RNA sequence: AGGGGCGUAGUUCAAUUGGUAGAACACCGGUCUCCAAAACCGGGUGUUGGGAGUUCGAGUCUCUCCGCCCCUGCCA
RNA sequence: CCGAGGGUAGGGCCCGUGACUGGGGCGAAGUCGUAACAAGGUAGCUGUACCGGAAGGUGCGGCUGGA
RNA sequence: UGGAGAGUUUGAUCCUGGCUCAGGGUGAACGCUGGCGGCGUGCCUAAGACAUGCAAGUCGUGCGGGCCGCGGGGUUUUACUCCGUGGUCAGCGGCGGACGGGUGAGUAACGCGUGGGUGACCUACCCGGAAGAGGGGGACAACCCGGGGAAACUCGGGCUAAUCCCCCAUGUGGACCCGCCCCUUGGGGUGUGUCCAAAGGGCUUUGCCCGCUUCCGGAUGGGCCCGCGUCCCAUCAGCUAGUUGGUGGGGUAAUGGCCCACCAAGGCGACGACGGGUAGCCGGUCUGAGAGGAUGGCCGGCCACAGGGGCACUGAGACACGGGCCCCACUCCUACGGGAGGCAGCAGUUAGGAAUCUUCCGCAAUGGGCGCAAGCCUGACGGAGCGACGCCGCUUGGAGGAAGAAGCCCUUCGGGGUGUAAACUCCUGAACCCGGGACGAAACCCCCGACGAGGGGACUGACGGUACCGGGGUAAUAGCGCCGGCCAACUCCGUGCCAGCAGCCGCGGUAAUACGGAGGGCGCGAGCGUUACCCGGAUUCACUGGGCGUAAAGGG
C-alpha cells in the first residue's frame, strides 16, 4: 500500500530531486542537498551506461514515485490513457493530475503529496458539496475542492492555508484562500506541468 | 414415502381403457364392413360403412383420434369400400357415399 | 427419528475396573437394564450411561486387560469415580491391581467396589476375607479403603433375571436389588464435582469418527467452558498447523444436545474437516485459547522404586514419553546444566523437546512413563518454543 | 401464453428489469420475443420508466397478458387510458 | 487404536556357543597436478534406528519408542 | 411377428503383459584396433554383391563432393 | 490508429536453423505470507456410490362423502341429524406435474450454425369473429359389510354425485367419398349422399362472472425437409439387402423404405465413401498489427441424457429428471411369498483427485403453476455463508527530526552505508463505541366511478438494526521474488567439480556479483513466486508472408 517509507530515499536514486516531504524537501537538506547519489553501499562509483531499458525503468519510476500512486494503478491509468483519443503523453500526465489529493497538494492545503492524501482518508476533504475520502478519485471541470468545516480550525490547516497568502495557483485552478474553495478550471498541460520526466520514455516502457 | 401423482396413473389407466376399445371397435367395424364390400354386399356394406363412419368422428371427440387422423381412417374406408362394390356392384340403397 | 436430549438431573460420567475378565463389561450390562426399568419411559472402551432416579451417569467400560494401557488411561483420567469390580472366586487380581496404582495416577477420586460371581461356593470367612482383601489393598494405594461401600451381588444373575422381562422395580428380585445396591452406594459418597464453566474452552479428543452424511465427530471430555452449535474453534495441536473449523453438532449418547458443558462427554460434528485432519490427542478450544509448542520446562517429581518408578535413575539424554490430556508423545531431555544426576523420587526441573507439536499453556500437569510404568509426573512451566 | 413480464438485469442490489413480451414458458432472463421497455424499481435517476405504448397496446391486442406488477407499470405509463 | 514383521559402515551382506562389529568394493586422506582420473603410501570412515532394562560385558536377551510394510479394529 | 437382455460359436480393431531376443539413445577419466579428416599414409564417396572380431576389405559400375 | 526484439553453433564472420527468454490469458492447483470491503466466482477428475430434509402442486365457485367445532332441535326428549355453516382426511373430477432446475455420458450427425421450404403438418392456456348450449338415460370411487395379508396394499357384494361416461336431436359450420369450377404437389369454392357437438358453477339473478361445444382467423411454441459450413488418421480404399428406386398398402399431425409385401437392380466413393480416434455445436472467450491460432467454463440459444437398457400408457404436447411396465447390476427391508430405491434438482457425505463451498435465511421482489378471489405451493429466484480463485477500491499514517544515535555490514581505519529511516515533536483518526437507520413496495385487494378509463385507500422487507449518517475515537500488518548475461539490482564471509544452482548460454576443482548466509540493492505488494495449458514473439506450415545448385528440399 503506497509505499511509507524511506522517500527522500528516492530524491536520491532517481538523482533528480524530489520533495516527496515538502516543508524540509525543500530546505537547504533535500537529502538530496548532501548526497546527489543512489543510496547503498556502492551508490557513488562508474555508472554503465545504463540499458535502453534501464532510462525508461528510471523514467517511469520518475513519476510514478512522484505521486505515491502504487504501480498497479500507476500502470492501470495509463491505458485508460491509451484508449482515450489523444496524445498518450498530455493525457495520462494530465490523468495523474486528475487524483483528488494530488489537486489538493496542488492548491496549497497539504505542504506535500504524501500528506494531501490523508487529509482524503480522513475526510478533511470535500467536493462539489459533499465530501470525498478516495484518493483516487478524478476531479472533472468546474469543481471546487473545499476543506471541511471540522478542520478550518486545525492547527494544520492554518499555517498550511497560510503559505497561498501571495502566491498563485496553477493556471488550471483558482482558490477563495479565505473560504477554502478554488476550482479544477481544466485539466492541466505539458508545459504548467514542470515535471523533470520525460513523458515519451516512461510511455516507451509499457511498449516491452 | 410417496407423493400423490398416482391420481394421474390410475386416471391414466382408466381412460387407456376407455379409447382402447373406442378404438378396437372402430377397426373390428371397419373390416367387416369391407369383408363385405368385396363380396357385394352392397347395401349392407354401406349400412356397416356408416356406422363405421360414426364411430370414427365419435372417437374424434375426446383425446382418443382428434381431427386429421379420423379423417384420413375415414377416406380410406369411403375408398376401399367404393373401389371394391364396383367390381359388380351399385350402390345400393344409398350408404354414407355419394355417387 | 432423532430426538433431543434434556438436562433435569446433575452429571457425573463413571466406568469399570478391576482385573481382566472377574466381573465388569457384564456387569456394566445389568447397570443399564437396571435403571431403565422405572427410567426413562418405555478390546475398545465402550461409553453407554444409564440413568438412577437421581442422577445422569455416563458409562464408559476400558476393556482393560494388559496391552490396552494407553487406551485404559484416557478412560480413568476422565471419570470422576471407578467401580473397581472384584470376583468372589479369585479374590485380589493382578491386574486388579494395576488397574489401581492407575488410578491413584489420575487422581480419580473415591472408588466405588463390588463383589461379583457372588453365587459361586460360599463361605463363611471367605465373604468376609473377600471384602477385607480388597480394603487391605485399597490401602496399600493409599486409598478410603477402610471406609469403601463394598456391595455383594453377582449381577450376571440380575442380567438374566431382567433378560426374561424389561420390567422389574426394586426388591422384587434377591439378584436385581443387589444392583441397586450399588445404584445407592454410588449415588452417595460418589460427589458431583465442579467444572469451570466461565473459562473459555476446551475438549481433549478420544476418539474420532464420521457420521455418514455429516463428516467428522470428535468426542471428548470437555475441560473447560462449553459449546454449542455454531461456534468457531481452533483444532490446537498435532499436525502441521492448528486448523479452525464451525462446530455444527453437539450431541450427547446420540441424542441432540444444547449446549454441553464443561464434564460432558459429547461428540462434535465439525464444519468442513476430513477424519485425517482430526487425530487423538489434540485439542478442541476457543480460537485464540492455547498454542501448539514442543519446548517447555516443567516442574516434575521422579516417582520412587518403592513408589513404582526408576531404580537406576538416568542421565541428560534419556527419551521418555510424555502423557498430556489424551494421548502420548515422545520426548527428549535435555537437564539445566549440572542436573546430570537425576535419581529417583529426586525433584528438579529440566527442558522438554517433543518430536510432535502438543496444545501446551503452563499450569497443565501431564505424566512421564517408558518401559511401562510412570517413571515419573510434573507441570508445564515456562514455554521455550 | 405470451406474457409481458418483467426480466431482472443489472448487477446484485441493483436491480434493473426489462419489461418484455415472452412466452410464460421461458426463463425469466432468457431469450424473449420483444423489448418494450425498462425499469429501475430504485429510480437512482429521473427516466426510471419508459415504454413502447405503440407495441405494449399491440401486444395487447393479439392476446398477451401482463404479470400483476408489469400491468401496474404501463399503466403508470398510460398505455390503457383511452380518453 | 491393538497384534506380527523389518531396520549394522557409503551400499549390498557376515559374526546370533551374550565377548569393540569385520569382509569386499567403494569413498576419504595425503604425494604428483590447476584440479581430477590413474599410480603409490595411509586410513574403518558405523547414532548396530532411538532410549532405557538385566547383566562382569550386549548386534544378539527384556520393555518402551520412531518410520515403513501386512493383518484385524473404527457411525456423535 | 418384432424385441432388451442372456447363451453357444467364430471373425475384426485396439490396449496390457511374456521366458528369451534385436537393434537404439544416453552415461568424466574401461578393452581392441586406426576406417575418416592433410595422395590421412591404399584419393574419398557411392548402389550392389561376397567376405571379415571391429572399424572395414575386395569385385562390378557410377560420382568428383580427388590429383 | 496499427507491427520493437534478445541469448545460444565459430579462433573470428555471414547465412541457414532449432532450442530458449522478455508479453498477455486461466473454473486453476502448489509454496511463503495474509488486514477490510464490493462485485464476480468456486468438482476441469468417478455420467462413481450415496444417510437425512426439502426441490410441485393447486380448485369445494366441478361432485358425493368422513370427521370435528358450532346455528339449533327436526316431533315435544338422543326417532326421518333434512341442513346452517368456517373448517379438516382422503376419493371423484379438472388444469399443472413435458415448463423451471441439473449434466455433457452419447453424438462427426441436418446434431449445431446460417439461409430457406411445407399444395406434407401440429399447437393446451391467451386474443378477434360466427353459431350454439334441447331432450334424455348410465357407471365407478368415496362410504357399509365380508375376506387374505408382515407390509407396501389387494379381492369381492352393494349404495351414490356430478363439468365422469353413452344414446337421440340440432348442423352456424366441420370431416369423408364421387362430380364440377378456380388454383396448381394434399388449397380454395361448390353440389348429392353420409358422418359429428356440448356441462354446469357462483352470484348481488330474463343480467353478469367463470366455464362448455363447433368452425374460422390472430399469437406464441413446435415437427419435417432442403443448400452451404462443421476435427485427426489413407499405415483405412473400397462400402451397401431395406441396400438404391418403383407400385399398392400399414403408419403418422405430416413428408418419407419410417415399416411391409411385390417388382426393378440400384446407391455411394480420392470433390475421401466405409472404418478407427477424439468431441456436445453456437453467441462468444483468450491471443494477434492483421490474416490467423487456441478455446466453448460463467451468462444466453439449440441438442442430448436422467443408475445401465428396452417399451408404451395418459395427453395439446412425453415414449416423460423427483409417472408407469419389464430386464439387468447394486444397495436395503421381509413374518422369505413378495416388497424398496435411483441427488447429472438444493444443501450434505464418501470415493477418485494437484483441486472446487453452507445439511443457511426469505417467498419481501422478479418469474411460474392452480384459484373469480382471498391465497397456496415454488432450495426457479432474492439474499446470506465459506475460499485472496479473480477483478476493483482502501489500510498499516502525515509533517517536522542529526554534516547523521545505537546495532548490523563494508573499509585504502580518515571513514562509508542501512538513513529522515528510527528515536523524538506535534498532527490526523482503519478499527472499535453511543444515537439515528434506508431505497428496493406498489398493485393484487378495497371504496367513489360500470368489476372499463381515471382518482383515492390499506396490507407487505428475507438481506438488517446491514448500507448509509450524526457524535465519540486508539499509531494502529508486511510480505514474496530477484540482483552473471539475456534483465532492473554488488560487496564480505562460507564452501572448494563438494554441498548446491540451472529457462537458454552455463556457474563450483582454495580470492565464486552464478552455490549458502549476511549487508546492501532492484521489482512488485496483500500479495508475491512456482507448475500445467493457449496465443505471441515463430515470415519457425509463410493467404497476408518462406523455400529446394552447396544449408532440410527436383520425382531416375
Ligand atoms: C499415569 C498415566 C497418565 C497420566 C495422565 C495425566 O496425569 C496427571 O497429569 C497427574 C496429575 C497429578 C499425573 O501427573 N500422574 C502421574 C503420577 C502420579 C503419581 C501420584 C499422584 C503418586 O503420588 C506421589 C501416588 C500414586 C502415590 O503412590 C503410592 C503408590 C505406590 C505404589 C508402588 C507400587 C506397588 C506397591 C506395586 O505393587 C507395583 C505397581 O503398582 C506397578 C507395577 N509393579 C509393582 O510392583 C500411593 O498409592 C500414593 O497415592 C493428570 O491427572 C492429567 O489430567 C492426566 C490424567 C491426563
Ligand atoms: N454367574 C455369573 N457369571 C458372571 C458374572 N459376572 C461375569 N460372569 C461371566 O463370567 C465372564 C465375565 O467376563 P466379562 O463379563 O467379559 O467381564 P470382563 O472380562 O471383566 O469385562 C463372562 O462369561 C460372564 O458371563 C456374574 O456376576 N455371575
Amino acid at each position: 500500500g503506497r509505499y511509507i517509507g524511506p522517500v527522500c530515499r528516492l530524491c536520491r536514486r532517481e538523482g533528480v530531486k524530489l520533495y516527496l516531504k515538502g516543508e524540509r524537501c525543500y530546505s537547504p537538506k533535500c537529502a538530496m542537498e548532501r548526497r546527489p547519489y543512489p543510496p547503498g553501499q556502492h551508490g557513488q562509483k562508474r555508472a554503465r551506461r545504463p540499458s535502453d531499458y534501464a532510462v525508461r525503468l528510471r523514467e517511469k519510476q520518475k513519476l510514478r514515485r512522484i505521486y505515491g500512486i502504487s504501480e498497479r494503478q500507476f500502470r492501470n491509468l495509463f491505458e485508460e490513457a491509451s484508449k482515450k483519443k489523444g496524445v498518450t503523453g498530455s493525457v495520462f500526465l494530465g490523468l495523474l493530475e486528475s487524483r483528488l489529493d494530488n489537486v489538493v497538494y496542488r492548491l496549497g492545503f497539504a505542504v506535500s503529496r504524501r500528506q494531501a492524501r490523508q487529509l482524503v482518508r480522513h475526510g478533511h476533504i470535500t467536493v462539489n458539496g459533499r465530501r470525498v475520502d478516495l484518493p483516487s478519485y478524478r476531479v472533472r471541470p468546474g469543481d471546487e475542492i473545499a476543506v471541511a468545516e471540522k478542520s478550518r480550525n486545525l492547527e494544520l490547516i492554518r499555517q498550511n492555508l497560510e503559505a497561498m497568502k501571495g502566491r498563485k495557483v496553477g493556471p488550471w485552478l483558482s482558490l477563495d484562500v479565505e473560504g477554502m474553495k478554488g476550482k479544477f478550471l481544466r485539466l492541466p498541460d505539458r508545459e504548467d506541468l514542470a515535471l523533470p520526466v520525460n513523458e515519451q520514455l516512461v510511455i516507451e516502457f509499457y511498449s516491452r | 414415502r410417496n407423493l400423490s401423482a398416482l391420481k394421474r396413473h390410475r386416471q391414466s389407466l382408466k381412460r387407456r381403457l376407455r379409447n382402447k376399445a373406442k378404438k378396437s371397435a372402430i377397426k373390428t367395424l371397419s373390416k367387416k364392413a369391407i369383408q363385405l364390400a368385396q363380396e357385394g354386399k352392397a347395401e349392407e356394406a354401406l349400412k356397416i360403412m356408416r356406422k363405421a363412419e360414426s364411430l370414427i368422428d365419435k372417437a374424434a371427440k375426446g383425446s382418443t383420434l382428434h381431427k386429421n387422423a379420423a379423417a384420413r381412417r375415414k377416406s380410406r374406408l369411403m375408398r376401399k369400400v367404393r373401389q371394391l362394390l364396383e367390381a359388380a356392384g351399385a350402390p345400393l340403397i344409398g350408404g354414407g357415399l355419394s355417387a | 427419528a432423532k430426538g433431543e436430549f434434556v438436562r433435569t438431573k446433575p452429571h457425573v460420567n463413571v466406568g469399570t475396573i478391576g482385573h481382566v475378565d472377574h466381573g465388569k463389561t457384564t456387569l456394566t450390562a445389568a447397570l443399564t437394564y437396571v435403571a431403565a426399568a422405572e427410567n426413562p419411559n418405555v478390546i475398545n472402551t465402550a461409553h453407554v450411561e444409564y440413568e438412577t432416579a437421581k442422577r445422569h451417569y455416563s458409562h464408559v467400560d476400558c476393556p482393560g486387560h494388559a496391552d490396552y494401557i494407553k487406551n485404559m488411561i484416557t478412560g480413568a483420567a476422565q471419570m470422576d469415580g471407578a467401580i473397581l469390580v472384584v470376583s468372589a472366586a479369585d479374590g485380589p487380581m493382578p491386574q486388579t491391581r494395576e488397574h489401581i496404582l492407575l488410578a491413584r495416577q489420575v487422581g480419580v477420586p473415591y472408588i466405588v467396589v463390588f463383589m461379583n460371581k457372588v453365587d459361586m461356593v460360599d463361605d463363611p470367612e471367605l465373604l468376609d476375607l473377600v471384602e477385607m482383601e480388597v480394603r487391605d489393598l485399597l490401602n496399600q494405594y493409599e486409598f478410603p479403603g477402610d471406609e469403601v461401600p463394598v456391595i455383594r451381588g453377582s449381577a450376571l444373575l440380575a442380567l438374566e433375571q431382567m433378560h426374561r422381562n424389561p420390567k422389574t422395580r426394586r426388591g422384587e428380585n434377591e439378584w436385581v436389588d443387589k444392583i441397586w445396591e450399588l445404584l445407592d452406594a454410588i449415588d452417595e459418597y460418589i460427589p458431583t464435582p465442579v467444572r469451570d464453566v466461565d473459562k473459555p474452552f476446551l475438549m481433549p479428543v478420544e476418539d474420532v469418527f464420521t457420521i455418514t452424511g455429516r463428516g467428522t465427530v470428535a468426542t471428548g471430555r470437555i475441560e473447560r467452558g462449553k459449546v454449542k452449535v455454531g461456534d468457531e474453534v481452533e483444532i490446537v495441536g498435532l499436525a502441521p498447523e492448528t486448523r479452525r473449523t464451525v462446530v455444527t453438532g453437539v450431541e450427547m449418547h446420540r441424542k441432540t444436545l444444547q449446549e454441553g458443558i464443561a464434564g460432558d462427554n459429547v461428540g462434535v460434528l465439525l464444519r468442513g474437516v476430513s477424519r485425517e485432519e482430526v487425530e487423538r490427542g489434540q485439542v478442541l478450544a476457543k480460537p485464540g485459547s492455547i498454542t501448539p509448542h514442543t519446548k517447555f520446562e516443567a516442574s516434575v517429581y521422579v516417582l520412587k522404586k518403592e513408589e513404582g518408578g526408576r531404580h537406576t535413575g538416568f542421565f541428560s539424554g534419556y527419551r521418555p514419553q510424555f502423557y498430556f490430556r489424551t494421548t502420548d508423545v515422545t520426548g527428549v531431555v535435555q537437564l539445566p546444566p549440572g542436573v546430570e544426576m537425576v535419581m529417583p523420587g529426586d525433584n528438579v526441573t529440566f527442558t522438554v523437546e517433543l518430536i510432535k507439536p502438543v496444545a501446551l499453556e503452563e499450569g497443565l500437569r501431564f505424566a512421564i512413563r517408558e518401559g511401562g510404568r510412570t517413571v515419573g509426573a510434573g507441570v508445564v512451566t515456562k514455554i521455550l518454543e | 401464453m405470451v406474457k409481458i413480464r418483467l426480466a431482472r438485469f443489472g448487477s446484485k442490489h441493483n436491480p434493473h428489469y426489462r419489461i418484455v413480451v415472452t412466452d410464460a414458458r421461458r426463463k425469466r432472463d432468457g431469450k424473449y420475443i420483444e423489448k418494450i421497455g425498462y425499469y429501475d424499481p430504485r429510480k437512482t435517476t429521473p427516466d426510471w420508466l419508459k415504454v413502447d405504448v405503440e407495441r405494449a397496446r399491440y401486444w395487447l391486442s393479439v392476446g398477451a397478458q401482463p404479470t400483476d406488477t408489469a400491468r401496474r407499470l404501463l399503466r403508470q405509463a398510460g398505455v390503457f387510458r383511452q380518453e
